[PDB]
């Protein structure tokens, strides 16, 4: 107990850093899962595999 | 507007489905290193600037700046790759339908053309 | 090329990462690291040069001014810790951080492979100098300097950007090795003069030439000690390694348009040594010395002969090493007594004996001593000026008279004479600064005993 | 969350939150007077908050710590020395007035918003409007200059050109022999060092200027020293003040939101107490400026934000 | 002003934009400007002054008759057309009254005075308002009817704009007509590589905005409207000087800056179509600009202004509300040259 | 401590890590062009036995 | 062309030329700014019922309402400075320079 007041982020935001980690771990899966399968369409496309 | 008003082009879309034939950018790409150094650089100026410690506080902050920045530098750089062979398509595309415009030229060796000689002195 | 440019981007986070009382020990160390990795692109072919990638390339007139780079960082180095002992932790790191910005610039210069790509990086290499100048320079000038400085060279290389996109739209590339097969005679034409006006004005200006050299007495005058370093060994070479690379699609109408140019640089280099002969300030007076033999150098790229190129690099090397060691020697007497009067400090032969005889030595290499690197690109030029008309020799003789006589007016007045009776703070020159000027003056005498290392593709 | 345009429209609304006993009380007086001890009273017995006189470091008492700072760090200047040396060479009297004058600024914007925000009353041992005698008593007297009065006038205006008066503004009269033997009882010798003109100064100020002019705004209780003794019969003279001529009864809900949005922000409040005006008694040089901030960032618990001070015992920064 | 009203009266000005980006109708394209106006003069009366009273009135009266004088032009071609619909117009008459309302809404010369006069008027946030979205919209409706635009006309009115906005930046102390006439000057840019490439009007346009929007956020996190009020900012937060400083080099063209990118790709364009003096004397001028942005660095970043008492005070105090976004601002305005061929994606 | 040690003097593996990943890539951007290996007409010749490929 | 169109665009320029000119009222300015919309409304119905574009009958009205929306915008302008300054001057606005 430093300030005589309390600081507005004495505490940490939950709910924000649970928006914030969700957000990034999605995109991330989404951005995985999306460039796999573009390149299964791409090689579908021109008779790779 | 060059490539404006293409024939076949559907107002407000972002990705064709023809850009589906294309090879999409590997995830290692340089450009999208590039684009999540740009997030980092963005959550470190963040932190600066609401003046917490500029390589500690905010990790969750810093994690999303980077992948937003990565995911929509991904789309990004698919739509330029497209734009791109779409473009070169298009012009081989027309040299092909225009031979008068654009023939063959007879090939003449160094032995055979005549260039002026400068001296320098 | 990069394993040099990816540790110079490491060293950008090792600085901001160090403890506050390692950064120079850190950077120092890291720096010397790199010079040492760079020593390798001394090892180049007798045909072609090094093409490493489609963007990045090394030849022997590229390989001697990164390993003057890279080696020359370091020496910035100490003599910014010397003078930025007050600063706080995070103006310090900024400081390197300049330092090691225009270093990475530098080396991306002089390996760029396409012309575009090297107007960039040349022209990017002027904000970390006026940050510098502008930000941590000792003088009121300081502003004035930078906007000197910063117009000159932006107003020089504009119509240079307009030229290279013009040459591109006709041409198809503006890679160097396909612009050098690929050239074709510049016809005699209001169009193609002022094309080779636009880029040798743009190369002329960063060069300087005399008429268009005042942002340099400026800049090198109120810069910090490590700006004036960098700006005389690499900044002003700049100009040179432009001309030689640009001047490949400019011929023949170089033979016709290098009259006013090459009476320019003689007449203006005679001019600026009698100007040395005058001087009431030290840095001025190295300052001027720098556009005399900068002068010569031009008059070497425009003359175009094998011999010129190899004199003029050779006088670009030689010339870096010993302005960066007077600018050095000059600092090191302004921090003794807090004034840039030549006169005011005098005796300091008598008051600092291994500092006179450092002065001795940078003084004897700034004339064309035998058979330093300096008196060997100063005669390959006059040799081949000789070559070019017969008095040229006149010029050049007069211009070496007068050199000697200012660079040994500089030694007698600072060191000979005696001790100027009030000034009582001359402490005993320092290790660092001692340490300083050794690796100022080795390398050069190094460079006299292996002398093609520094003479160019054309050896 | 805190209060917003968002918090407007979802319908937090400070004519709701008032309770009809949301006033502003100033308590004013001469140098050496019972208004301290008639502004606890009121405060206590009314049930509203009591915000002592805003002297020096009180900026100090509402940020970091409640500890003071430094007097390099805060304010820069010396009541005791004004008091020795009023026509000091370096510009301590103008200087204390307008860091004095910013400490009340500050001071009332924290007090308008705890009423604001929580519909209680304020009690203030003095407020912006009175704090122009002082700098009227300094000037007549040659302690500071005509400059200065111009550069304190321009200030005033600009500031306190935005906030709401005080709903009640209740003065002590004392004569000032009286002042002088108080002053000599309680033994300080700074304020022991004060003249009779300066003393006289302040009452001229008060009764001429200040009483004058919030007359006219709304209502003013005049008290001598025996009157203000009894604080019961204070209070029930305010509590029987049903007449109110101020903009508080034109207020709305919109100007209530406006007045909160700009009170709660503290350097909005202070935005113009730093205006570029270049007199030698308030200006510092480039290079005090850069080390006395250098030594106020290494200060404990000031070199970054209040929930980001690890040295203070802040934990969990890598998540916040 | 009531927030409620407030934010539709911002989203009815955004909505007369949409209106005008995407009708293909002349009438509803003067519909959105009108709109656009009507919801934009209280946007900015919003703090009621005299000044701001002065700045609305111009605003409306160079508005109102930019609005008369294009919808003479769409009158006069539908009467040698019988057309609505917005493609190359079929006079030559119309297409100059067309172009002559349009520059006037854009405010290029010789119609610039209401810019810098409005700006100073109006507050920081309604200028960054007025700038942004009032140079999208205009400048929306000339890359439609580009094909059609006289070249001459348009390079007139941009070599004009540049060379006046240069001026008018290098003579003034306020930050927002300094702000103003740096707008003038990129307008210029904008529409002299107009009748060549609008995907290259398209660029300019966003690292324009970008560039404005980071400064315009810097201003006010500084609370600064004139040069000394900004020379006092070092000793507050000095990061936000250091990166106003790194902005204003960038929007002098600077390398490697972003602002270098929109100045390097429309001098190639510009040259692909055999013209040569106007690149260069295009390229020239702006040494006035960066002139200009310097003098404003050496005051509040490269050098230390003198301070003042409260200050201490301020430092005690914290920023309280945040700009969010303004450091994804600062970051594509100073660092994303690198990424110049994403310009193919903006085609 | 090793611990308080190396808390300090972690920095200074990043110049040396920075040049072993300066040179991969410039291995990596070698093995790119390898479009006229042992193709050229002054250097053409039959591989050995044992070798797959002339240079890398 | 026949002749009435000529009077017509004749008329729309006279009105421009007039609102470019101002001698001391904002209120003849505004005056002027509305003649300006009643030759648009009078040449563009003249254009549409000549060529019997019937849709196009609905056009004018969307015209006149966007013109008496700007004459409101300008009574209101108009109020706030006659409010500031006295009289409705236009040499009073000129706190702002160029
Ligand atoms: C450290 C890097 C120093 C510059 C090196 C550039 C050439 C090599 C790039 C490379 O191979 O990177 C791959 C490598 C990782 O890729 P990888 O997975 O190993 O695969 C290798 C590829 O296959 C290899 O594929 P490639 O060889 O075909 O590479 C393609 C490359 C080819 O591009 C070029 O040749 C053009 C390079 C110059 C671009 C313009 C520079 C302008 C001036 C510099 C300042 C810009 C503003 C800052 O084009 C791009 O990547 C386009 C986007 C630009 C990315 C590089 C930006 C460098 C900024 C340097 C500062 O990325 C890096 O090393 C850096 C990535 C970006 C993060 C750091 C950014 C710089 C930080 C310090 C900033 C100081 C200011
Ligand atoms: C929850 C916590 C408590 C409440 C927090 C505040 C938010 C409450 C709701 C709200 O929106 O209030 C603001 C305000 C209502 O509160 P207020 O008390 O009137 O605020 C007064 C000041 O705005 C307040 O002054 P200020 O300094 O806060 O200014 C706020 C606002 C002032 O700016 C605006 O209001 C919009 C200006 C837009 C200019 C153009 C932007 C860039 C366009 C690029 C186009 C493509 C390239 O934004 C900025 O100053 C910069 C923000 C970023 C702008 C650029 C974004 C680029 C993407 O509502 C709006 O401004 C409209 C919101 C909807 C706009 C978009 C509609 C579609
Ligand atoms: C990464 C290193 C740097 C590379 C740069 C390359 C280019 C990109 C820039 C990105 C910048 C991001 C951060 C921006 C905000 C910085 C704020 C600051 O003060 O930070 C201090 C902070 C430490 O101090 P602090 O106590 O925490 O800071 C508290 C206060 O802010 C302390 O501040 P204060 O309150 O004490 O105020 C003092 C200071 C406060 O003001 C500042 O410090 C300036 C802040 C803004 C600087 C500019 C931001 C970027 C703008 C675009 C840059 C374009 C560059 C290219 C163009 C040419 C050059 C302009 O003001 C002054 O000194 C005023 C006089 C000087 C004004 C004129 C010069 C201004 C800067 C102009 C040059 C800009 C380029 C260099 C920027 C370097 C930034 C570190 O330093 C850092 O955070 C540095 C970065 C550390 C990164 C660590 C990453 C993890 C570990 C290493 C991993 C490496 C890779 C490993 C791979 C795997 C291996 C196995
Ligand atoms: C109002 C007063 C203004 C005074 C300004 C004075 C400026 C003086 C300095 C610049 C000019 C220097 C001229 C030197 C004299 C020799 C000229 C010469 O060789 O002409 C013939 C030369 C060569 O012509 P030539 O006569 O050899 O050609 C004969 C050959 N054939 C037959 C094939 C044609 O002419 C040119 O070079 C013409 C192009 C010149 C382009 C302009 C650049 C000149 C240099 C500019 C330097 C700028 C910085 C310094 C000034 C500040
Ligand atoms: C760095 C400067 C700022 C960059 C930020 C720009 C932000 C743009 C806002 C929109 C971004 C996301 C849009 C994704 C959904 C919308 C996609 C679609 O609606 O728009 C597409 C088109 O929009 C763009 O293509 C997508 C945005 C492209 C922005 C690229 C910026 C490139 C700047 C160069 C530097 C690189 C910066 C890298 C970080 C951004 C297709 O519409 P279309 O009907 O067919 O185009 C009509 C225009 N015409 C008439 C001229 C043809
Ligand atoms: C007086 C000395 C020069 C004053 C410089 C003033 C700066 C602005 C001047 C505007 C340009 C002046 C004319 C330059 C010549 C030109 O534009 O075209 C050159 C030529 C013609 O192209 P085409 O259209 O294909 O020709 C038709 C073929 N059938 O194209 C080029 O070579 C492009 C090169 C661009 C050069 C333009 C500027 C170079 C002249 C300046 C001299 C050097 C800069 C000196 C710096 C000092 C600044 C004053
Ligand atoms: C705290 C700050 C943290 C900043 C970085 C946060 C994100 C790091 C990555 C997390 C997700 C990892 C993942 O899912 O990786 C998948 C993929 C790996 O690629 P790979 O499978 O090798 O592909 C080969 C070719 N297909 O991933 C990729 O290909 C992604 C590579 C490009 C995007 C990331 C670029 C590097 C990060 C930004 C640069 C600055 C980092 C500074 C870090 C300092 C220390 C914290
Ligand atoms: C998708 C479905 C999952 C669930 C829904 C999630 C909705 C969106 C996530 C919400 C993000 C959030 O709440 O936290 C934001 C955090 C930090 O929070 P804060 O304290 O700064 O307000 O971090 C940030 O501030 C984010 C920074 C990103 C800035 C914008 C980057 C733009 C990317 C493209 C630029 C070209
Ligand atoms: N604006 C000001 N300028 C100069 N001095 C001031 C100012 N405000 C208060 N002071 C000084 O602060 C002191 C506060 O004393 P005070 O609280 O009035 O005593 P008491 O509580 O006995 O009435 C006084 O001596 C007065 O001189």
């Amino acid at each position: 107990k430093f300030y005589i007041r309390e600081p507005p982020h004495g505490s940490p935001d939950w709910l924000k850093v649970g928006l914030t980690l969700g957000t990034s771990v999605f995109l991330w899966i989404y951005l995985i899962k999306q460039h796999k399968e573009d390149v299964l369409e791409y090689k579908r496309r021109n008779g790779l595999e | 507007t060059m490539m404006s008003g293409r024939p076949g082009r559907v107002p407000l879309q972002f990705l064709p489905n023809e850009a589906r034939s294309l090879p999409p950018p590997k995830l290692t790409d340089p450009r999208l290193v590039y684009m999540g150094f740009l997030g980092y650089c963005s959550g470190l100026i963040d932190n600066a600037i609401r003046r917490r410690p500029v390589v500690s506080a905010g990790l969750h902050r810093q994690l999303l700046y980077v992948t937003s920045f990565v995911f929509f530098g991904y789309y990004l750089l698919k739509r330029q790759d497209y734009m791109y062979a779409l473009r070169d398509h298009d012009m081989f595309a027309y040299v092909k339908s225009h031979p008068e415009d654009f023939p063959e030229k007879d090939k003449k060796t160094y032995g055979e053309i005549l260039e002026e000689f400068h001296p320098v002195r | 090329m990069l394993k040099i440019i990816i540790p110079t981007t490491m060293l950008l986070p090792m600085t901001w990462m160090s403890k506050h009382n390692m950064i120079w020990i850190n950077a120092t160390v890291h720096s010397l690291l790199i010079s040492l990795i760079s020593l390798s692109l001394l090892n180049q072919l007798g045909e072609n040069s090094l093409n490493f990638s489609l963007t990045f390339f090394s030849d022997s007139l590229s390989a001697p001014l990164l390993v003057l780079t890279t080696w020359l960082l370091p020496l910035m180095l100490m003599a910014s810790q010397s003078h930025l002992s007050k600063e706080t932790t995070t103006r310090k790191k900024l400081y390197i951080t300049m330092l090691i910005l225009l270093q990475l610039f530098l080396i991306m210069t002089f390996t760029a492979t396409e012309l575009i790509l090297f107007y960039i990086l040349f022209e990017a290499t002027l904000v970390p100098t006026l940050i510098i100048i502008t930000r941590w320079g000792n003088q009121t000038e300081r502003l004035n300097a930078g906007l000197y400085f910063l117009f000159y060279t932006l107003a020089g290389s504009l119509p240079l950007l307009v030229a290279l996109v013009y040459i591109q739209n006709t041409t198809g590339s503006l890679n160097f090795l396909i612009i050098h097969y690929w050239s074709h005679p510049l016809s005699n034409s209001w169009s193609n003069i002022f094309m080779w006006l636009a880029c040798i004005m743009a190369f002329m200006v960063k060069m300087p030439l005399y008429g268009l050299h005042l942002w340099l007495p400026k800049a090198h005058v109120e810069a910090p000690i490590a700006g004036s370093m960098v700006l005389a060994a690499v900044l002003l070479k700049l100009g040179g390694y432009g001309m030689m690379r640009i001047t490949t699609i400019l011929n023949p109408l170089t033979n016709y348009m290098a009259y006013p140019f090459l009476m320019l640089s003689m007449w203006g280099m005679i001019m600026t040594s009698s100007i040395c002969l005058r001087q009431t300030d030290l840095k001025s007076l190295i300052a001027y010395s720098s556009v005399s033999h900068m002068a010569l150098v031009i008059v070497a790229i425009m003359i175009q002969t094998p011999w010129s190129f190899m004199g003029a690099t050779a006088l670009m090397i030689a010339h870096g090493l010993t302005s960066s060691m007077l600018f050095c020697l000059a600092n090191t007497n302004y921090e003794r007594v807090h004034s840039r009067t030549m006169i005011l400090a005098r005796g300091l032969q008598t008051l600092l004996p291994l500092m006179a005889t450092w002065w001795l030595v940078a003084s004897l290499t700034n004339l064309a001593l035998p058979p330093s690197i300096n008196l060997i690109g100063e005669l390959f030029i006059i040799t081949a000026s000789f070559s070019w008309s017969n008095i040229t020799i006149i010029l050049m003789g007069m211009n070496m008279m007068i050199t000697a006589l200012y660079s040994l007016y500089m030694l007698i007045t600072t060191q000979r004479g005696k001790y100027t009776h009030h000034i009582n703070n001359i402490k005993p020159s320092f290790t660092r600064e001692n340490a300083l000027m050794a690796l100022h003056i080795l390398p050069l005498l190094l460079l006299t005993l292996n002398p093609k290392m520094i003479l160019g593709p054309l050896y | 969350l805190q209060y917003g345009p968002l918090a407007f429209v979802l319908g937090e609304r400070t004519t709701r939150k008032l309770t009809e006993t949301s006033k502003v009380i100033t308590v004013d007086g001469n140098i050496c007077s019972g208004k301290g001890r008639l502004a606890r009273e009121i405060a206590e017995k009314l049930g509203l908050r009591h915000f002592p006189e805003a002297g020096i470091h009180y900026a100090d008492s509402t940020t970091g710590d409640g500890k003071p700072l430094d007097v390099q760090l805060s304010g820069n200047c010396s009541l005791e020395k004004f008091y020795d040396d009023p026509k000091s060479n370096d510009g301590n009297s103008y200087r204390l007035q307008s860091w004095l004058y910013a400490s009340r600024l500050l001071q009332y914007a924290d007090a308008l918003e705890h009423l604001l925000s929580t519909g209680q009353g304020v009690v203030l041992e003095r407020s912006i409007y009175s704090d122009f005698v002082f700098l009227e008593a300094m000037y007549r007297q040659g302690f500071i200059r005509k400059q200065c009065v111009e550069h304190y006038n321009e200030v005033k205006k600009v500031t306190a050109c935005e906030y709401l008066p005080p709903h009640v503004v209740v003065y002590v009269d004392v004569p000032v022999p009286e002042i002088q033997s108080r002053i000599q009882k309680k033994g300080n010798p700074h304020e022991m060092k004060i003249t009779a003109a300066y003393l006289q100064d302040i009452e001229n100020a008060y009764k001429k200027t200040f009483l004058p002019e919030m007359s006219e705004k709304c209502e003013v209780l005049q008290y001598s020293a025996r009157e203000a003794e009894d604080a019961e019969k204070v209070v029930e003279d305010i509590e029987y003040l049903k007449c109110d001529k101020g903009p508080w009864p034109d207020q709305d809900d919109r100007t209530f939101h406006r007045l909160r949005m700009l009170v709660q922000n503290k350097l909005e409040v202070l935005n113009y107490t730093t205006i570029p005006v270049y007199l030698p008694e308030i200006t510092i040089g480039a290079h005090q400026s850069d080390r006395v901030f250098q030594k106020f960032t290494e200060l404990p618990g000031r070199k970054y934000s209040p929930g980001y001070n690890e040295d203070v015992g802040d934990k969990w920064i890598w998540l916040k | 002003m009531n927030p409620i009203i407030y934010t539709t009266l911002i989203m009815t000005v955004m909505s007369g934009t949409m209106l005008v980006m995407i009708s293909s109708h002349w009438l509803l394209i003067w519909i959105g400007f009108e709109m656009n106006l009507l919801a934009m003069i209280p946007v900015l009366m919003k703090n009621f002054n005299p000044r701001a009273t002065e700045a609305a009135t111009k605003y409306f009266l160079t508005q109102a008759t930019a609005s008369m004088m294009l919808m003479m032009a769409i009158i006069i071609n539908l009467l040698y057309s019988g057309q609505w619909t917005i493609t190359k117009m079929f006079n030559p008459v119309a297409m100059t009254m067309m172009t002559m309302a349009l520059a006037m809404k854009l405010g290029l010369s010789p119609f610039h005075f209401w810019v810098p006069e409005v700006t100073q008027g109006i507050s920081l946030q309604a200028g960054l308002l007025l700038l942004t979205w009032q140079k999208l919209a205009p400048l929306s409706v000339l890359c439609q009817i580009s094909q059609s635009i006289n070249p001459n006309l348009m390079l007139t009115m941009a070599m004009l704009s540049i060379l006046i906005g240069g001026w008018g930046g290098l003579n003034q102390t306020q930050l927002r007509k300094i702000m103003a006439y740096s707008s003038i000057a990129h307008m210029g840019w904008m529409t002299a590589v107009l009748p060549y490439n609008t995907t290259m009007t398209i660029l300019n346009l966003l690292i324009y905005i970008t560039m404005t929007l980071a400064m315009f956020m810097l201003l006010i996190h500084s609370s600064a409207t004139t040069t000394l009020s900004l020379s006092h900012t070092w000793n507050k937060m000095p990061v936000i000087t250091s990166l106003m400083m790194v902005t204003l080099l960038s929007m002098g063209g600077l390398p490697p800056l972003s602002g270098f990118m929109p100045k390097w790709m429309i001098i190639q364009e510009m040259t692909k179509n055999e013209s040569i003096i106007m690149p260069t004397l295009m390229a020239m001028t702006a040494l006035l600009n960066l002139y200009f942005y310097m003098r404003l660095a050496y005051s509040s970043s490269l050098t230390m202004f003198p301070s003042t008492n409260n200050m201490k005070m301020k430092w005690q105090f914290e920023h309280t509300k945040q700009m969010k976004l303004l450091p994804t601002m600062i970051v594509l305005s100073t660092l994303v040259l690198p990424m110049t061929p994403a310009l193919s994606s903006l085609n | 401590n090793v611990l308080q040690i190396v808390r300090d003097h972690w920095v200074h593996i990043l110049v040396p890590v920075g040049f072993v990943f300066g040179c991969y890539l410039d291995r990596r951007s070698d093995e790119k062009l390898t479009a006229f290996r042992n193709k050229s007409l002054l250097f053409k010749r039959e591989l050995r036995p044992n070798e797959e490929v002339t240079w890398k | 062309m026949p002749l009435v169109y000529m009077n017509i665009i004749m008329a729309f320029a006279i009105a421009l030329a007039g609102l470019l000119m101002y001698r001391s009222h904002l209120m003849s300015s505004l005056l002027c700014l509305e003649g300006m919309m009643l030759s648009l409304f009078i040449m563009s119905t003249l254009i549409i019922l000549n060529t019997h574009f019937t849709l196009a009958n609905m056009m004018p009205i969307i015209l006149l309402v966007f013109a008496a929306c700007e004459a409101a915008l300008g009574l209101s302008l108009l109020v706030m400075v006659s409010n500031t300054y006295g009289t409705d001057y236009v040499q009073n606005l000129n706190l702002l320079q160029c």
